[PDB]
């Protein structure tokens, strides 16, 4: 079910995964047309929609430095750690929201980015270079 | 058994504050008033407001720590400043004016205060100078000591005339959310203002808000839902204001009856000053009528909502203002171009029993008129309101109130709610209480069973 | 044959497909150097070349949400509909321009984007997730 | 070894290849927050960080038009020419810096981009289209 | 120096140890705020 933009904010993470393109398509293009030339009021909203694309490109750089690159669902090779949210499957995807999920991960979220940027492409690329000659 | 996996486009938002947009309402091209409030820059409205209710979503709102109100305040201030920048300056008007009372002080028990001033102003050329007249109105000095006079506006800041081509009619301006961000709108009828909204929707563009500068009384505001709302950042603290939102609008009809005229006297090579001409016909003070039955019902409905906070079967009172600034002690607003300062001393004389209170078809309120305003927080500029040629009559819906409680050890006794105001932001919290700005963070992680290569 | 930028605007779609990089490389970088600091005239052209990259990123988002992602030629899995331009092969690629093609498709073009964004990755990704565990 | 940003500027090209993400992550996001609204001084630095992303997108277009596309290490199918730096292996990656390398290539660097943009995707894509039907 | 041989080019000198300097305007001065124009106000050097 669609339910439009952010419709599954309180639904399960599994049901919320069914609407990734919906949340993705409405964040980048909130296009205001600034054809009228008004002096001091344009710089504020221009800075706003420029910092918007700066944050978007920061997220895209983070999603490119990883083995994942497709702006979609993707799998990695970094194992999940039992210290992070000691929960089984179906307990997460059927009785939890992405908000509470990021809240519980926020304690251990900072090292996961490092494990994804270094334990992967800093070694996966090097293995790709030393295993593509044969 | 299970590995980390990323998901892009997840419904995750975090509360933040960023620059917003503004709407052109789409009727801006057909107004053709050259420049209204925000007709300058805002973009036309989308054909369909994307209002999407988010089921199972409860979001904690806090209207008193909101940043949209600060954005709208700074935007209104810059609007005033950029609207008055290219208009006619009137710095040579700060001269000596030999004035005289009006020729009709009939029955001096009633008041009549318009000064037939005349003064030597600069003309088209710089060599010669010409004597003109007719500045009028109450705001002036008492002179240092036909009686001499001068402008206290000159005693404070510089003066500039408002452009006669622009208008002050509030166009419906609703803020919009940029790319990457969204606006959560609460939907339940009764809202505490601070707390968890159980019925939340999301939008980009808000609902139409009319920028109205008003004190003591909120005009052309958004009606409440089924119940009168009594909002406050801290109800125990006396210093914090008390905002009141009405269920039913209170009809008000304000009138400047002086069938007035104007005079365009040329000053400088390009400028031209609009002076208040002679009053053709009879004269009487401007006023505002409110139907007494509707006001009685509104007060009797608000007192029961106040008793929920300050006790059942108790008495509350409210007299007129305490004292201080003219803009704080008087219901000040604009209409047609003329700035009305009315005294609400005739509406707040009430004590309330547990069931009743302690004909008259309508209640009238006297109102003085002011053309030079120092309401700008920049005390380096003031605006001269151009005179309006003709009679003025403007109707409006009263929708809100701003009250202050008398402090002290008044527990065993009764409580008093005198009118007040001052801060412009309180005028905006009656419209942005249901709105919160959030930023989208669509990068999530979760464990599932899968393997690469 | 090259014939430079837009050289094959009136040629066949097949011959025009031989010059995709030519039309692609000259649309993104029409770089003006705005080192001189001139007040009111910079905001207009700055808004222009910012809306340019906004439109470019809208096109890139549309080309990323689809199964296609390489900024090149690409094939999909959405079948062509006989209602859309009832024509055979070689009739299109050897006696038709891209202008007239988009003109004839403009009647049915709006639903093709939806068939490419929903009938593909809203199901192709989900099949990829449920077929990568074995 | 990391040695931070640009730490391997004087080291060998092989050792410098171990820190690609380090030089990549600090060039795109030098984010200044321009919330204060100051008139004539914002346009200069705004033009600066806009030309920054323009140059970044020029580099990304150059890295997309080629057969390479992953913002990482990548191999092509264009043969190395003996006229370009008449040197053997291990002589380059163990006694040379990227600065001196680009200096020696600067004489022949301009044609390599053309050999990568035309001798590859102007023929590799066409071969991909005529070999994906079976 | 950009060119030590050329006389016209300046010679910059940077110290190792800082040289202490103490500057004093001893006139216990006062000011006068005379009003000029509708908003402006000029600050004049009062009597010493
Ligand atoms: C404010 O003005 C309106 C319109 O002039 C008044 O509405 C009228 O009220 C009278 C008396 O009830 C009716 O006979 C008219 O038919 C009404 N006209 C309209 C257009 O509604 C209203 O009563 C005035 N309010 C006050 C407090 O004076
Ligand atoms: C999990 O994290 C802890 C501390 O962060 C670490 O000691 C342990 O080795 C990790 N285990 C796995 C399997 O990642
Ligand atoms: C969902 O339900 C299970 C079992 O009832 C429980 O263990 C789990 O903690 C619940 N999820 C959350 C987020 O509380
Ligand atoms: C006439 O003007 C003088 C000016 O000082 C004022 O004090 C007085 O009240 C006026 N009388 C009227 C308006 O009847
Ligand atoms: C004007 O006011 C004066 C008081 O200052 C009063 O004596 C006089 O009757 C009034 N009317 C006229 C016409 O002068
Ligand atoms: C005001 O005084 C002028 C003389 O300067 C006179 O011409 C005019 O009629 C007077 N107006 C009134 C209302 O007394
Ligand atoms: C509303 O919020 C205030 C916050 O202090 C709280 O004290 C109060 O109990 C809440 N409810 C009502 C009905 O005021
Ligand atoms: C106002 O006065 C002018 C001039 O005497 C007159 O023509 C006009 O009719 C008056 N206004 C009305 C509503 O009658
Ligand atoms: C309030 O009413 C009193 C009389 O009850 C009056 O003297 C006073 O001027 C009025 N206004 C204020 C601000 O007190
Ligand atoms: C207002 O309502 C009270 C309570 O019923 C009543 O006593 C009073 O006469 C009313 N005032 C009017 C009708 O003017
Ligand atoms: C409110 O709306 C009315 C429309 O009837 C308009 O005449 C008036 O100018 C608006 N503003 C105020 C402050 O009354
Ligand atoms: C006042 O409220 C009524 C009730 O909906 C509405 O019909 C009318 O247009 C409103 N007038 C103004 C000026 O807001
Ligand atoms: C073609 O389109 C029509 C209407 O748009 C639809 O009814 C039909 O099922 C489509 N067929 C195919 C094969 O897509
Ligand atoms: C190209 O020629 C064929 C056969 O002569 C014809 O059927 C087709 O309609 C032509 N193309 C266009 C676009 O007219
Ligand atoms: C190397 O370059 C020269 C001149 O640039 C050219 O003649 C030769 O064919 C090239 N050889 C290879 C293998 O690319
Ligand atoms: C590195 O050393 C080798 C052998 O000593 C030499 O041939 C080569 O030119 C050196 N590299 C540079 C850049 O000089
Ligand atoms: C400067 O002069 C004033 C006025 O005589 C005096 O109060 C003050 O003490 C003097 N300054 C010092 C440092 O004594």
């Amino acid at each position: 079910v669609f339910l439009g933009f952010l419709g599954a904010a309180g639904s399960t993470m599994g049901a919320a995964s069914m609407t990734l393109t919906v949340q993705a398509r409405n964040l980048l293009s909130g296009n205001p047309d600034w054809l009228p030339d008004m002096t001091v009021w344009g710089i504020k909203q221009l800075q706003a929609r420029v910092l918007a694309v700066e944050r978007y490109l920061r997220d895209q750089q983070l999603l490119g430095i990883w083995g994942c690159s497709g702006k979609l669902i993707c799998c990695t090779n970094v194992p999940w750690n039992s210290s992070w949210s000691n929960r089984n499957l179906s307990e997460i995807w059927d009785n939890m929201t992405w908000l509470q999920w990021d809240k519980e991960i926020s304690n251990y979220t900072q090292i996961i980015y490092g494990l994804l940027e270094e334990s992967q492409n800093q070694q996966e690329k090097n293995e790709q270079d030393l295993l593509a000659l044969d | 058994n299970l590995w980390v996996t990323v998901y892009y486009g997840v419904p995750v938002w975090k509360d933040a504050e960023t620059t917003l947009f503004c709407a052109s309402d789409a009727k801006a091209y057909d107004t053709e008033k050259h420049n209204v409030w925000a007709t300058h820059a805002c973009v036309p409205t989308d054909p369909n407001p994307q209002e999407i209710h988010l089921e199972n979503v409860t979001e904690e709102f806090n209207m008193w720590k909101n940043n949209m109100v600060e954005q709208m305040h700074t935007d209104i201030i810059s609007l005033w400043d950029q609207s008055l920048k290219p208009c006619v300056k009137l710095t040579p008007l700060c001269v000596t004016l030999q004035c005289t009372n009006v020729t009709n002080n009939i029955t001096d028990d009633m008041r009549g205060e318009l000064k037939n001033c005349s003064f030597n102003m600069t003309t088209e050329l710089r060599d010669k100078k010409q004597k003109v007249y007719s500045l009028f109105y109450r705001l002036d000095v008492v002179q240092i000591n036909n009686k001499e006079y001068r402008l206290i506006n000159c005693n404070t800041s510089a003066i500039t005339q408002a452009c006669p081509k622009v208008s002050f009619e509030p166009i419906p301006i609703h803020y919009c959310a940029p790319a990457g961000f969204a606006i959560l709108k609460c939907k339940d009828k009764k809202f505490n203002g601070t707390g968890p909204c159980p019925s939340v929707s999301t939008v980009q563009c808000t609902h139409g808000i009319k920028p109205v500068v008003s004190t003591q009384l909120l005009l052309n505001g958004s009606l409440a839902e089924e119940e009168v709302m009594i909002r406050s950042e801290n109800i125990t603290n006396n210093a914090k204001n008390i905002l009141v939102q009405f269920n039913t609008p209170v009809q008000i009809n304000c009138t400047r009856p002086n069938n007035n005229t104007r005079k365009s006297i040329r000053i400088g090579p390009g400028q031209a000053f609009y002076a208040t001409g002679d009053i053709i016909g009879d004269i009487r003070q401007a006023h505002c009528n409110v139907s007494k039955a509707t006001w009685n019902e509104t007060l009797g409905k608000v007192v029961k909502q106040l008793r929920k906070h300050f006790g059942n079967n108790t008495i509350i009172r409210f007299a007129n203002s305490s004292g201080g600034d003219l803009e704080v002690t008087t219901h000040s607003f604009n209409c047609g171009g003329e700035f009305f300062y009315c005294n609400t001393s005739g509406l707040f004389n009430s004590t309330w029993i547990s069931n009743t209170s302690v004909s008259n078809d309508s209640i009238t309120l006297p109102c003085r008129i002011k053309q030079i305003i120092n309401m700008w927080q920049r005390i380096g500029q003031a605006m001269y309101a151009p005179p309006i040629q003709g009679v003025i009559r403007c109707v409006s819906n009263i929708t809100g109130l701003i009250l202050t409680r008398d402090g002290g050890s008044t527990n065993s006794t009764t409580e008093t709610f005198r009118p007040g105001g001052g801060d412009m932001r309180d005028n905006w919290r009656s419209e942005l209480y249901k709105y919160k700005v959030v930023k989208i963070e669509p990068l999530g992680v979760a464990p599932t069973r899968c393997k690469r290569r």
